């Protein structure tokens, strides 16, 4: 039987990394155990990711500010399987969109099996609205990294470096000009 | 023009979903056969 317990952090300017798993191994795929894994980005939006897994039941979910909460629960049973996918919106942590739900029933009596497909569509629409929300969001931050970093390396902007780039091109331009312009009057001076 | 495709989607996903839906209850009110089925505006069960 093993037993793992493993903490993995990593430290910079702009996240921080806290990965804790622990967990129990036998067999060949007799596994249990926890893992938690925690992203702090002052840059962006922090995550939280948890997975839980026992002998009747394997949970996981992932919480974000920006997103929301995307669980999913698997429940094995002789009798009964469950499986559950469920998108929580940010908005309305206290209920949970159900994705998808999958139940597979076997029947004790006669021969007959029972398999039942849920989907939502009220939770498909929410998670596309919080999508195509959360991409302005995404340009946004990342917009304005990408200025910090230029301000960390040289103090500018970048629309400023668009103009540094037309006022240089510009000035090249005029160079080109002028030297076109006196290479004429030379050239007509030393023909006269 | 990200956000005007995705509510083009979206429309159209609504709207492709109730045809599929009452398609699919037309072609299962054809036959009953030992197998068995359900279907709902959101939920499709199968009986062996």
């Amino acid at each position: 039987t093993l037993a793992s317990k493993t903490k993995g952090t990593f430290a910079h300017r702009d996240f921080s990394a806290e990965y804790e798993e622990d967990g129990k191994y036998e067999g060949l795929q007799e596994w249990e155990g926890k893992a938690h894994l925690n992203i702090k980005s002052p840059a962006f939006t922090d995550l939280h990711l948890r997975y839980q897994k026992d002998k009747k039941g394997i949970s996981t979910s992932a919480a974000s500010p920006a997103v929301g909460t995307v669980g999913m629960d698997m429940d094995e049973d002789d009798d009964f399987s469950k499986w559950n996918f469920y998108y929580s919106p940010q908005s309305s942590p206290d209920k949970k969109l159900t994705i998808f739900k999958t139940e597979l029933r076997v029947r004790e009596s006669d021969e007959e099996t029972q398999i039942k497909v849920n989907w939502e569509e009220e939770a498909a629409s929410g998670l596309l609205t919080s999508l195509k929300d959360n991409v302005p969001k995404a340009t946004g931050v990342l917009y304005d990294y990408v200025n910090k970093y230029h301000w960390e390396h040289t103090g500018l902007t970048l629309r400023e470096v668009s103009s540094k780039l037309r006022r240089n091109l510009q000035n090249n331009a005029e160079w080109v000009y002028q030297g076109a312009i006196r290479q004429i009057d030379d050239i007509d001076v030393r023909f006269q | 023009e990200s956000k005007r495709l995705i509510d083009l989607s979206i429309q159209n996903y609504h709207t492709f979903l109730i045809y599929i839906t009452e398609l699919l209850k037309k072609l299962q009110s054809t036959t009953v056969m030992n197998p068995y089925m359900k279907l709902a505006p959101g939920e499709l069960t199968i009986i062996l």
